[PDB]
């Protein structure tokens, strides 16, 4: 489980996140398979925590852990060629129909429900972090912000002083930094909105919420986002999205965490439509 | 522009909504004014005319824009655990308007008259 830095290929780059960079490598015979290596891209203590989380997870709809490259530390994992839904959906708009989207929504819920069974809250469930293995299979990655809820507690309060994808976050996360399992359910409804809009930039969660908010900048954007959610305003029904699917999407956006649906009820909801 | 910091506590969120509520009451709060837009409104005002607006930085809430001898400038309002403080000062206040009422009596005499809408 220990890869040597002297045999890494460093082919090209795969994708850049808000916290790190991912590159494609292989490890003169070229007998090594393709692997995705995640570097720090300036911190060092957070990447070690992310590796310990990924090595603890083992699910069909979660990116498989591979190894570690010492020096600094680099994370090695399986390489999914189709990238993320943020890149796969805009390129296959006429290929992925509604039934295939609902199939993706079921796989994401089964992966998130398993993640919740291990007291883990993802805290960054978005289409850019849902990797695509094939046309019929997707996996969940990016656990840099994942936190573990204590077995006797119902949520985990964050004192990280780090940036957060606020346009995917529930009101309790924005106002108090509290993260329930229901907080990931909120993020799923936003991610489901991305999946149905094929990750269109003009219909992104940020662009639509900024339209509802109006002129804003700075950290006061968070304040105005909370006030917009307090007014009962949510992302609209995507075009060509049936009412039965949008109702399940609205169940994820209840202001109260206790009023939101669970992942197991979402699986039963989407499976009833297939 | 994608990521921000969530509020660290309900008390912190109550502090900012309390300040935003008081700022909407006064006439010299302009909300989402940029640095260039605020300085254009202040360059022709008498020296010492100040203004309250939202900061443009991700990690800051409010900022003050005043006209000094060299023209319109801007100062950050640091917020930490319900306390407000200026970027170049060590005086903390539990209220934003107590911070303003203090520097209206400061020996520096930087702020004197507010620019109303
Ligand atoms: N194993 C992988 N296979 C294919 N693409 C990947 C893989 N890992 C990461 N990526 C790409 O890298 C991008 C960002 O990776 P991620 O680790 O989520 O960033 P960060 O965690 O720094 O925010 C994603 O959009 C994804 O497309
Ligand atoms: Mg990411
Ligand atoms: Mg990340």
């Amino acid at each position: 489980a220990h890869f040597e830095k002297r045999f890494l290929k460093r082919i090209r780059d795969l994708g850049e996140g808000h916290f790190g960079k991912v590159e494609l490598c292989r490890y003169g015979d070229n007998t090594g398979e393709q692997v995705a290596v995640k570097s720090l891209k300036p911190h060092i203590a957070d990447l070690k925590k992310e590796i310990e989380i990924l090595r603890n997870l083992y699910h069909e709809n979660i990116v498989k852990y591979k190894g570690i490259c010492t020096e600094g530390i680099k994370l090695i994992m399986e390489f999914l060629p189709s990238g993320s839904l943020k890149e796969y959906l805009p390129k296959n708009k006429n290929k992925i129909n509604l039934k295939q989207q609902l199939k993706y929504a079921v796989q994401i819920c089964k992966g998130m429900d398993y993640l919740g069974s291990r007291q883990y809250v993802h805290r960054d469930l978005a289409a850019r972090n849902v990797l695509v293995e094939s046309e019929h299979q997707v996996k969940i990655g990016d656990f840099g912000l994942t936190k573990a809820i204590e077995t006797d507690k119902e949520y985990y309060t964050v004192k990280d002083d780090r940036d957060s994808p606020v346009f995917w976050y529930a009101p309790e996360c924005l106002m108090q930094s509290k993260f329930y399992i229901a907080s990931d359910v909120w993020s799923f409804g936003v991610t489901l909105h991305e999946l149905l809009t094929y990750c269109d930039s003009d219909s992104s969660p940020m662009a639509l919420f900024l339209k509802m908010i109006g002129p804003t900048h700075g950290q006061m954007t968070v304040t105005r986002l909370v006030n917009t959610l307090k007014e009962g305003k949510r992302l609209p029904c995507p075009p060509n999205c049936p009412d039965e699917v949008y109702q399940l999407m609205r169940k994820c956006w209840e202001f109260q965490p206790s009023n939101r649906t669970s992942f197991q009820n979402l699986i039963e909801g989407f499976e009833a439509l297939l | 522009s994608t990521h921000f910091r969530t509020f660290r506590s309900q008390a912190d969120f109550s502090s900012i909504t309390r300040a935003s509520s008081l700022l909407d009451a006064c006439g010299f709060y302009w909300g989402p004014l940029t640095v260039s837009a605020a300085h254009e409104k202040l360059k022709s005002e008498p020296e010492g005319t100040f203004l309250i607006r939202d900061s443009t930085q991700k990690n800051c809430f409010f900022a003050i824009s005043v006209k000094t001898a060299t023209g319109p400038t801007s100062i950050r309002i640091n917020f930490q655990t319900g306390r407000f403080s200026l970027d170049g000062s060590k005086e903390t206040f539990d209220c934003l308007f107590k911070l303003l009422e203090h520097y209206l009596s400061s020996p520096r005499k930087v702020l004197v008259t507010p620019l109303r809408k």
